[PDB]
C-alpha cells in the first residue's frame, strides 16, 4: 500500500545495521495468476491461454 | 564469473574463482563392497541427502568471541537426512561446507573456519562433567566467550583455549581456511567420513565440529553498518545406512 | 492456498560499509521464461 | 464387429435442448448455455461408466427453430434471423447479459448462421492437460469428493444476432453431440442401481436379481 | 505451435453492425457504411498493438436480416429482397445518396445478393503503396499528430436494390472480418491503461499492479 | 517346498507352489525417462521402501461381512515409506500384496480378494456428502455391513452393492483372487500404477483399494477355534518422486 504508483514498487529494501536473521522477501512462483507477476511480459502472454507450462528464470 | 548450482531442487550462486580445501587429499566415497560381505548389506539414499541445507546467519560484531557447530545433529531437523537418522541404525557420509560473509570494502577483520575431528571439550570445573546440551544445540550455534567460564556442567569455552587445552594459533594443524575482509568473503571445505569403524550410529557419536573463530575483530567507522552476516550451506556426500530387507 | 512453490530471502550477515557511503540499498528482480514453454486453447484476456 | 469400441461409442445424441428470446424483461432469458459433460444423458452415461479412462473428440450440430411469440402484432415482413454460437474453451471468459464484452473476444471460436441454410457443426479436439478423461475420481478437488478439475470440457453459449431494438421472437436450440477417435481403459461392472444425481455415484441399495418359484423351478417345455 | 503469429491473429470478428431502410425521411437512413480500420475493435486492437508494423489480407462476410415495419399494412406477398455491397478502394467516389451515380462506376467493386442464399463474402488483397501497416506513427499528417495516410483501406457501404416506390422495410447488416497471411514486425510492451477514443493513444494514469499485505506475505498452503 | 523371501531387513515365508496375479499383465516399472525431460528430474528411494510392511491381522469369524484398505495412506505411518510421503510433492508407486490365512483341516469358507482402481463410494444419504474418515481409517480397516447403513457423512456399505453401486457378484472385472480353505490359503497379486497422469500427490487421491470378502461364510463344528486369522503383508516397487535439487 501506498506505492503502487511510483518507482518504488520495483525496489527490495536492504536496511542497515545489524538484522542477520530476517527476511528480506518471500513469494510464490505463480504467473498468470499472482499480482507480482501478472504484468510482466511473461504474464502478459500466459493470460492468453488457458493452460501452459514449462520452466522459468528469476 | 559467477557460477549457479543445483543440486536437487536446491541453488546456490557462488563466485567460479572460489578455492577448496579437499582435507586430507580423500574425496568421500562408498565403503566399496566387501569389508562385512554376508550380513551386511548397506543401500544409499540418494534422493534428498545431496541438497543444499542453509542454517540461520550469524552476527558478527565488534565483540564476537566465535561459534561451533557439531556433526551430525546440526542436521537432526533437515529433512529427510535428519529422517534417515531416526530409522536407520547405523551410517555414514562425508560433506561439502560452504561459508559466506556480506561485508563491504569500508569493513575489516579476519576469521578462520576449521574443521575439528573428535573435538572432546573440558568442563568448566576440574572434577566435574559436561552436560549434553552444552556441547551442542542442534542447528543453534553455541558461542566461545572472552573470559573464563563459570557455572556447572558446562564447556569451559574462553577462546584461547578453544575448549580443547590447546593453543588456538596452533588449530592450522586440522583442515581450515582463512577468510580476510580485504581479499575474499567466502570458504568451501569438504570433508570425508573419518572414523575407527566403518559405519556407526549418529545419535551418540558427534564426528566432527566445525568453528569460527575472529582473530581480528570487526572495524567500521562513522555510518556503515554494524554486523556483518554470516552464512553457512551443507551438502551431505555419499551417504550410506544398513540395509532394511 | 495456492499448491505453489515458494521463493524467500534472508540475512545471512548484514551489510558492512566503510565511512562515507550511503547505508540502505536495493534489490531487483527479473523473470522469463526459458525455452521449453508451450500454452493451450487460445482465448480472451481479462484485462480490457 | 459391431462389438468394437468405436461402434459402441461413437453414434449421436440429443443431450440438451434450450430457449431464448430477443427481447424479454428478465434478461437471461436472452441467451441459452450448456456446460458440456457426459452425466446428464442417462444412456451415454451407462455406456461409457463400463470404462474407467476415456479419450475422444467431440462433434457438435445444431438444430434451432424459431417462432413469432402470440403477444399481438402481425402483418410483419421479416427478413431470415441469424444467430451466434460460441463455445468457450476451459479458462475463458463467461458472459452474463447479452451484451456483454465476451461475446467478442477472438479466442472463444464462434458460429454465424442464418435460417434456411443447412444445420452448422463444429468440431472440437481433446481438450486437456491431462492424458486422459476419467469417469471416475477417488479424491479431492483440492473440497469437493470425487471431482477433478482435468475434466473441464468448455461451454456453448447462443443468443441473436440483431440490431437495436428488435421484434419478440423466441428460438429453441437442439445440441447433438458425438464422440470420434475413441479409447477406453480399465473396464468397470455394469452399472445395478439407478442414478440419483449427476455429480455423484450416491444410490439407493438395491436387489441382485428377481426371484423365481424354487431353486429347481424349469417352465414347461412347448 | 497455437502460439504462431497465424494462430494468434487469423480469426473471425464482428466488427459493426448497422441498420437501413427502404423508405425514410431522413435519406442518410436509406444506406449503411463503414470505414475499414481495426481501432473500434477493443479486442482486436489489443492483440495488434504488440506489434509496430503489419501486412495481411482482409476478408469479408456479410450477413443480413430484414423486417416488414410495424407501421400498418399486411395481407403482403412479395418476393425476396436484393441488397448491394459496395467497396471503395483508398482515393474512390463517395456516395450521398442512394441515388447517386456513384453506385454505377465500374472501379468501385460491388455484389448482389438475394436473401435465402448463402452469406456473401469478398477478399481484399494488401492495398498501401508502403511495404507494411503502422499501428504507431510519431509524425504529422502533413496537421493531425500520429495519422498518416497509408493507413487508408477504404469503405464499404450497402443498400437495396428495388425500382420505383418500394414497400417499407428495415435491414440489419453484421460484417465479420478475418486478416490473412500475416506479417508482424517490432515487438511492443502490451496496453496497460484503457483506451479513451479510437484516434489516439491517449489515457489516464494506471497502478502498474494491484497489493498485497506485505512483501514477506505467501497464503498458507492446502 | 517353502520359499524364505528377504527384502531388505525383512524376512518372510511362503509356499514355492503360489499363483501369482500381474494385474493387467503389466509388471511394475520407473517411467522411463523423457516425458518431461527438462525441469522435471524424480528421484527414487530404493532405500527402505523396497521392504516387506505387515499390518495387524483380522478375525474371520461367522458373520463378517468383510473389510477395504484405501492405498496409498494405508502406509503414511509405515516408516520411511510413509516419510518420503510428507517430503515430497509428488509420487508413484507399484505394489506386491500377499494375503494369507491360517485354518485347518476342518474349517470351511471362501474369500474373494479383489484390487480395485478408482473406487468412488455413495453416501448413506442420498442427497449428501462422505466424510474423509468414513473412507478410510490407515492401517484399520474398515467394515462393510450385512444390511444398509443410516447416519451422516457415511459411506452406504451394504456388502451386496459394494458401497459402489454395482452387483458384488461382478468384481471379478477385477484382478482378483479366491482363496477356498479345501484347496489354497494364499493369494499374491502385484500391482502397477495406475492413472491418467505419470505422477500425482498421495495424500487427497486414492490410487486403488483392497477388498476382502467372505462368499461363503466361515464354518467349524465342535470344539475348533471359532476364528480364522487373516494377514496382509505389502512391498513397494519402483517407487519414484520429484527431485529436491
Amino acid at each position: 500500500e501506498g506505492k503502487l504508483d511510483t518507482m518504488e514498487i520495483y525496489r527490495i529494501p536492504v536496511q542497515s545495521g545489524n538484522h542477520q536473521s530476517s527476511q528480506v522477501f518471500g513469494f510464490q512462483v505463480q504467473p498468470g495468476l499472482d499480482n507480482v507477476f501478472k504484468h510482466t511480459l511473461l504474464g502478459e502472454i500466459l493470460n492468453y491461454y488457458a493452460h501452459w507450462s514449462g520452466s522459468i528464470k528469476l | 564469473r559467477v557460477r549457479s548450482i543445483t543440486l536437487g531442487n536446491s541453488t546456490i550462486t557462488t563466485q567460479e574463482s572460489a578455492n577448496v580445501v579437499v582435507a586430507y587429499g580423500r574425496w568421500p566415497e562408498y565403503l566399496k563392497d566387501n569389508e562385512a560381505t554376508a550380513e551386511d548389506q548397506p543401500t544409499q539414499p540418494d534422493v534428498a541427502t545431496c541438497r543444499f541445507y542453509t542454517l540461520e546467519s550469524v552476527t558478527w560484531e565488534r565483540d564476537s568471541p566465535g561459534w561451533w557447530w557439531k556433526f551430525p545433529d546440526a542436521l537432526k531437523d533437515m529433512g529427510l537426512f535428519g529422517q534417515n537418522m531416526y530409522y536407520h541404525y547405523l551410517g555414514r557420509a562425508g560433506y561439502t561446507i560452504h561459508v559466506q560473509c556480506n561485508a563491504s570494502k569500508f569493513h575489516q577483520g579476519c576469521l578462520m573456519v576449521v574443521c575439528v575431528p573428535e573435538a572432546e571439550m573440558g568442563c568448566s570445573q576440574v572434577d566435574g562433567t559436561v552436560n549434553e546440551h552444552s556441547l551442542s544445540e542442534g542447528e543453534t550455534a553455541k558461542k566461545f566467550a572472552s573470559t573464563s567460564t563459570n557455572g556447572t556442567n558446562t564447556v569451559q569455552s574462553i577462546v584461547t583455549n578453544a575448549g580443547m587445552g590447546v593453543g588456538v594459533g596452533n588449530l592450522t594443524i586440522f583442515p581450515h581456511q582463512w577468510i580476510n575482509l580485504r581479499t575474499n568473503n567466502c570458504a568451501t571445505i569438504v570433508m570425508p567420513y573419518i572414523n575407527n569403524v566403518p559405519m556407526d550410529n549418529m545419535f551418540r557419536h558427534h564426528n566432527f565440529t566445525l568453528m569460527i573463530i575472529p582473530f581480528v575483530p570487526l572495524d567500521y567507522s562513522s555510518d556503515s553498518s554494524t554486523y556483518v552476516p554470516i552464512t553457512v550451506t551443507v551438502a551431505p556426500m555419499c551417504a550410506e545406512y544398513n540395509g532394511l530387507r | 492456498y495456492t499448491s505453489a512453490g515458494n521463493v524467500t530471502c534472508w540475512y545471512q550477515t548484514g551489510i558492512v560499509v566503510p565511512a562515507g557511503t550511503p547505508t540502505s540499498c536495493s534489490i531487483m528482480c527479473f523473470v522469463s521464461a526459458c525455452n521449453d514453454f508451450s500454452v493451450r486453447l487460445l482465448k480472451d484476456t481479462p484485462f480490457i | 464387429s459391431e462389438s468394437s469400441i468405436e461402434n459402441f461409442l461413437c453414434r449421436s445424441a440429443c443431450v440438451y435442448m434450450g430457449e431464448y428470446h430477443t427481447t424479454n424483461t428478465d434478461t437471461s432469458k436472452l441467451f441459452a448455455s450448456w456446460t458440456i459433460n457426459a452425466r446428464r444423458m442417462v444412456q451415454m452415461r451407462r455406456k461409457l461408466e463400463l470404462f474407467t479412462y476415456v479419450r475422444f473428440d467431440m462433434e457438435v450440430t445444431f438444430v434451432i427453430t424459431s417462432k413469432q411469440d402470440q403477444g399481438t402484432q402481425l402483418g410483419q415482413d421479416m427478413p431470415p434471423l441469424t444467430h451466434q454460437i460460441m463455445y468457450i474453451p476451459p479458462g475463458g471468459p463467461i458472459p452474463k447479459s447479452v451484451t456483454d464484452y465476451t461475446w467478442q473476444t477472438s479466442t472463444n471460436p464462434s458460429i454465424f448462421w442464418t435460417e434456411g441454410n443447412a444445420p452448422p457443426r463444429m468440431s472440437i479436439p481433446f481438450i486437456s492437460i491431462g492424458n486422459a478423461y476419467s469417469n471416475f475420481y477417488d479424491g479431492w478437488s483440492h473440497g469437493v469428493y470425487g471431482y477433478n478439475t482435468l475434466n473441464h470440457m468448455g461451454q456453448i453459449y447462443v443468443r441473436h444476432v440483431n440490431g437495436s431494438s428488435p421484434l419478440p421472437m423466441t428460438s429453441t436450440v437442439r445440441m447433438y453431440f458425438k464422440p470420434k477417435h475413441v479409447k477406453v481403459w480399465v473396464p468397470r461392472p455394469p452399472r445395478l442401481c439407478q442414478y440419483k444425481n449427476a455429480s455423484t455415484v450416491n444410490f439407493t441399495p438395491t436387489n441382485i436379481t428377481e426371484k423365481r418359484q424354487s431353486i429347481n423351478y424349469i417352465p414347461e417345455t412347448v
